[PDB]
RNA sequence: UUGGCGGAAAGGCCUUGGGUGCUUGCUGGCGAAUUGCAAUGUCAUUUUGCGUGGGGAUAAAUCAUUUGUAUACGACUUAGA
RNA sequence: GCCCUGAAAAUGGAUGGCGCUCAAGCGUGUUACCUAUACUCUACCGUCAGGGUUGAUAUGAUGCCCUGACGAGUAGGCAGGCGUGGAGGUCAGUGACGAAGCCUAGACCGUAAGGUCGGGUCGAACGGCCUCUAGUGCAGAUCUUGGUGGUAGUAGCAAAUA
RNA sequence: GGAAUACUGCCAGCUGGGACUGAGGACUGCGACGUAAGUCAAGGAUGCUGGCAUAAUGGUUAUAUGCCGCCCGUCUUGAAA
RNA sequence: GAAAUUGUUGAAAGGGAAGGGCAUUUGAUCAGACA
């Protein structure tokens, strides 16, 4: 319904949360995905980096340029697997890759903004408790990503600003709460009760 | 002014052209029926060119009629326009290509009296 | 006040088809807060237009119109069946659309 | 001869048509359209306004009343299948609108005797509106879909 | 699809009229053809097919 | 207009003071029509161009010439009021 | 039963792809839903079959009309039509006030073969209908003759001392 | 001991919403409702109303978008090869 | 004084061919009734 949804990529699976982006964007809907580094995937850490390294030896033979390339960064691969649930090769599909914005932590743009989650895709509503998981931050380092400690400190130093603003914003609300319970017991607030409201 | 007439409807407007006309430029466009042991038009393969067939037949109600509901018939005198006196709701008259600029005057002069439509009257107009 | 809308608002999906062949005869409208095939039938037979902008001014006007109205439900999930008096272009996929309140039967 | 006449020519004659066995018979309106029954109007210049019902014509049309002196909208004629039925009732006993028909709208600025009937017709009108409080104030408001509005779910 | 019992759009195999281009003999015919259908007479229907023959199939008597 | 904060793509957020507009928190009085029974019935933001006047600033590159740390040709690297 | 060991091939790689783990996997059960040139109903075209109607004063009894069913197709058969050169007849046909030909993302008719018109160019003959006749219809045959391209301003224009 | 409900089936029971279609063209048939005259949903659509009368609808053409489409001819059991 | 092929002018499109089928948007262009 929002001009824009960002949704947090924090706790969700990387397959089941790129099905549900790529039927938005096909559908008109601008999508954000921000903190691509907290994704999950279903299965050991051992498995995925296996299947990785599977996807690293396939290259073009006589050029190595031409061949499939192989990104790093966490929220590219989640932009691969969202590429292949989309025609890509189409002007319609071309146009709707065009409305989604991935990013790893949470860039100034949008820390102030509102995030969403998709329940369909979280990890703790899907998965069996006990199952076995990995996270895309740790994977995507031991395949070449170079820049998992910058995001880190960047983070921390948001999460800082950020339970600054909320404790403001509490104190506010206790404000405005405690204001409409004593506003109550009047005559308005007895018709607003019988009416629902 | 002619007579009241069914919707006309045509069951097929676009033209039917001869395949790979449009890929040599000796293949003319006049339709022809590909007899080719393989050819993909003959036997009907999806995306490929329709070919006529008598299924597309207009409605005889409404066949040979202009849109403005009259016949064609060619005139090349006064005397082949005055068949047209008593039909003048089922038939309208065009002047022949070949008819001088003068004779053409006459002819529209006779059939606005007598009430004949026609279908061509600005050819060769001073 | 700063509302003005007597409309619900729709998105083109796309034709009629199976896997491989499309209809461009028959659109399918995806309609806001609509999730059921049982709350898909107060839409039936209602009118839709799609409204779009051009550069050339025809009739003192630069803004075009399509009309067309709901035809039938469509699968599980809300989704129903539109004809319009023109078919929608391909382009319009993922475009809003505007679905009128009238007919009305309340 | 540049083409050959046909031997045979199409009569000129038009035949009759066929007798036709489909009789006009009255309309029958919904339910919820009641006289004195508020209308919100769907479409139109006047849409979105929340008028007062009155009379049905002989040629299916319903007749309504802003009242002019509340929301602008006058004596019409409005489209059955146009208007959305509230729930909410005005008394109508004590309007006259039998001088209204189908010939008072004919097409062919505002004449004089549409200024004096319509506050004839107003008057009554306002009377019965005072009766139920914040009523007046409903009338003059438009209407509008909210976000998060759902016309399938919404009561009138 | 329907699994015909017998060849479709097949002719009935006998002549309807004949072929030969006598103008008195089509008026013949003709005459014949009005006897046949309003008098109920075995004779008259003969009679048309007989017309509609050929040389071979009409020997001298 | 005052002060503070924000560099991950900050281009935003918060705050002080006065001026002015509106206020449907409550009670009033006038205006609406005729778009004729519906026709998006036009109220958004993209880029560019030509004319107004209120400020602001007064360069370089290439060819040709020259160099050999360069060089198939382009390119590269130097010099020259 | 499922899973695992047994289980080794050469360009990089394929449950169709992405991806999926109380599955989007495997076995099984119950419903909803999607869509073929198939099925049902209607319109229109054609084909075949069975029938109606010669009565003058208004024209086609090869006419007009009523009823039912049917429609894939190489090799091949048959039928109805379109177009071309020439011939008999006819339209007391068209034309230097412009015949034929040619050009024309301009118009109209026919399911189609094709036909008709407007505009431009041009300069001396040509067409409709009823019949007769044939050296009568081209995309191919490493087809015949002639003309013209890409290659391409490319290969190259460096033996014999200057 | 006395009922209800579930499941399955029937009704020449009633009723609301949506979509596609309007072939035919004087009369003739079979019925229905009526004491009658007549009427009717009974062998195929009529009634009422509005806007525009022109590039608005539509045709042609170029382009764009969705889906689909391998080079014809020939020999062959089999040809995009 | 046709075609292949070519120059100039005008319009349009072009991310490893081009061309085609069905449908509609946009631009250009056009016949038919005003009874
Ligand atoms: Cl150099
Ligand atoms: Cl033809
Ligand atoms: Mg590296
Ligand atoms: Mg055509
Ligand atoms: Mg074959
Ligand atoms: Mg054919
Ligand atoms: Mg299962
Ligand atoms: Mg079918
Ligand atoms: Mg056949
Ligand atoms: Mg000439
Ligand atoms: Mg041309
Ligand atoms: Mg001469
Ligand atoms: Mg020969
Ligand atoms: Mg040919
Ligand atoms: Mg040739
Ligand atoms: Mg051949
Ligand atoms: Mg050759
Ligand atoms: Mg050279
Ligand atoms: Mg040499
Ligand atoms: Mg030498
Ligand atoms: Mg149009
Ligand atoms: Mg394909
Ligand atoms: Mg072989
Ligand atoms: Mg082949
Ligand atoms: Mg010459
Ligand atoms: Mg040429």
């Amino acid at each position: 319904v929002e001009p824009v949804v960002v949704i947090d990529g924090k706790g969700h699976l990387v397959g089941r949360l790129a099905s549900v982006v790529a039927k938005q964007l096909l559908n008109g809907q601008k999508i954000v995905v921000v903190r691509a580094e907290e994704l999950n995937i279903s299965g050991e850490f051992f498995r995925n980096k296996l299947k990785y390294h599977d996807f690293l030896r396939k290259a073009t033979a006589f050029n190595k340029t031409r061949g499939p390339f192989h990104f790093r960064a966490p929220s590219r691969i989640f932009y691969k697997a969202l590429r292949g649930m989309v025609s890509h090769k189409t002007a319609r599909g071309k146009a709707a890759l065009e409305r989604l914005k991935v990013f790893e932590g949470i860039p100034p743009p949008y820390d102030k903004k509102k995030r969403v989650v998709v329940p369909q895709a979280l990890r703790v509503l899907r998965l069996k408790p006990g199952r076995k998981y990995t996270t895309l931050g740790k994977l995507s380092t031991s395949v070449g990503w170079k820049y998992e400690d910058v995001v880190a400190k960047l983070e921390a130093k948001r999460k800082v600003s950020s339970a600054e603003y909320y404790a403001k914003k509490r104190a506010f609300t206790k404000k405005v709460a405690s204001a409409n319970a004593t506003a109550a017991e009047s005559d308005v607030a007895k018709q607003l009760a019988a009416l629902g409201y | 002014a002619s007579l009241p007439h069914p919707k006309i409807v045509k069951k097929h407007t676009k033209k039917f052209k001869r395949h790979h006309s449009d890929r040599y430029h000796r293949v003319a466009e006049n339709w022809r029926k590909q007899k080719g042991i393989d050819s993909v038009v003959r036997r009907r393969f999806r995306g490929n060119i329709s070919q006529p067939k008598i299924g597309y037949g207009s409605n005889k109600k409404t066949k040979f009629l202009s849109p403005s509901g009259h016949k064609t018939f060619l005139v090349a005198n006064v005397k082949d326009l005055e068949t047209l006196t008593m039909h003048t709701k089922t038939y309208a008259a065009e002047i022949a290509h070949n008819i001088s600029a003068k004779n053409r005057v006459v002819i529209l002069a006779r059939a606005k009296a007598l009430g004949i439509k026609v279908t061509n009257p600005k050819g060769r107009l001073a | 006040a700063e509302s003005h809308r007597l409309y619900v608002k729709g998105k083109h999906l796309s034709y009629q088809r199976s896997k491989r062949v499309n209809n461009p005869n028959v659109s399918l409208i995806k309609i806001e807060g609509v999730a059921t095939p049982q709350d898909a039938q107060f839409y039936l037979g209602k009118r839709i237009a799609y409204v779009y902008r051009a550069s050339k001014e025809v009739r003192g006007s630069k803004i075009r119109v399509m009309w067309g109205k709901v035809t039938r439900t469509h699968g599980n999930s809300g989704v129903v069946r539109a004809t319009f008096r023109n078919n929608l272009p391909a382009k319009t996929f993922g475009a809003s659309v505007r679905i009128f309140l009238y007919p009305s039967n309340i | 001869s540049a083409q050959k006449a046909p031997k045979w020519y199409p009569s000129e004659d038009v035949a009759a048509l066929k007798k036709t066995r489909k009789a006009a018979r009255p309309q029958k309106l919904r339910a919820s359209l009641v006289p004195g029954t508020v209308l919100i109007l769907l479409a139109g210049r006047f849409r979105g306004k929340r008028v007062v019902y009155l009379k049905h014509l002989e040629d299916n049309t319903l007749l309504i009343s802003g009242p002019f002196k509340v929301n602008g909208v006058p004596l019409r004629r409005v489209n059955a299948r146009y208007v959305i039925a509230t729930s909410t009732k005005v008394s109508v006993e004590g309007v006259n609108v039998e001088k209204f028909n189908v010939e008072y709208f004919a097409k062919e600025e505002i004449k004089a005797e549409r200024v004096e009937d319509q506050k004839v017709v107003d008057k009554a009108l306002i009377a019965e509106i005072k009766k139920t409080p914040l009523l007046k104030q409903y009338l003059s408001a438009s209407f509008s879909l909210k976000n998060g509005d759902k016309p399938h779910m919404l009561k009138f | 699809g329907i699994d015909h019992t017998s060849k479709q759009h097949k002719r009935s195999g006998h002549r309807t009229a004949p072929k030969s281009d006598n103008v008195y003999l089509k008026l013949l015919v003709k005459l014949y053809t009005f006897l046949a259908r309003r008098t109920d007479a075995p004779f008259n229907k003969v009679v048309l097919k007989a017309l509609f023959l050929s040389k071979i199939n009409r020997p001298p008597v």
